[PDB]
């Protein structure tokens, strides 16, 4: 299929009108970030030659 | 079949045609003895940066 990028959502515009919030959520997310990865080392002579 | 290292005793039970033993980086690791019928664990000689 073509994708669709997100639901239609026309905001009600006029020049006289507010949307305040009454209420709230208190949302967690998660975020993983990568710090480190394995520590190789490899020993050239032994690599190639044994 | 020639190499260095060090021939201990092994768990693995070998079939009766196999001979060689590899790992999943395709490097010896196991081995039957010709003379006797028993099956042994090269692990390769200590080595390590100084
Ligand atoms: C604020 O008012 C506007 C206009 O009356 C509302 O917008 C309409 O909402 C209905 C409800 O589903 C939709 O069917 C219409 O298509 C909307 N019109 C437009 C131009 O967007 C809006 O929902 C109201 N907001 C609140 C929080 O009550
Ligand atoms: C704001 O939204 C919260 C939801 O997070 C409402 O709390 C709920 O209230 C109803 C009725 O009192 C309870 O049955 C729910 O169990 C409540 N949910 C939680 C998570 O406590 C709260 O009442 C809303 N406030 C207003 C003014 O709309």
């Amino acid at each position: 299929y073509t994708m669709s990028l997100g639901a239609e959502n026309s905001v009600a515009y006029s020049n006289n009108s507010i949307a305040i919030p009454t209420n709230f959520t208190i949302s967690v997310t998660t975020e993983i970030l990568p710090v480190s990865m394995t520590k190789t080392s490899v020993d050239c002579t032994m690599y190639i030659c044994g | 079949l020639t190499g260095t290292g060090v021939l201990t005793e092994s768990n693995k039970k070998f079939l009766p045609f196999q001979q060689f033993g590899r790992d999943i980086a395709d490097t010896t690791d196991a081995v039957r003895d010709p003379q006797t019928l028993e099956i042994l664990d090269i692990t390769p000689c200590s080595f390590g940066g100084v």
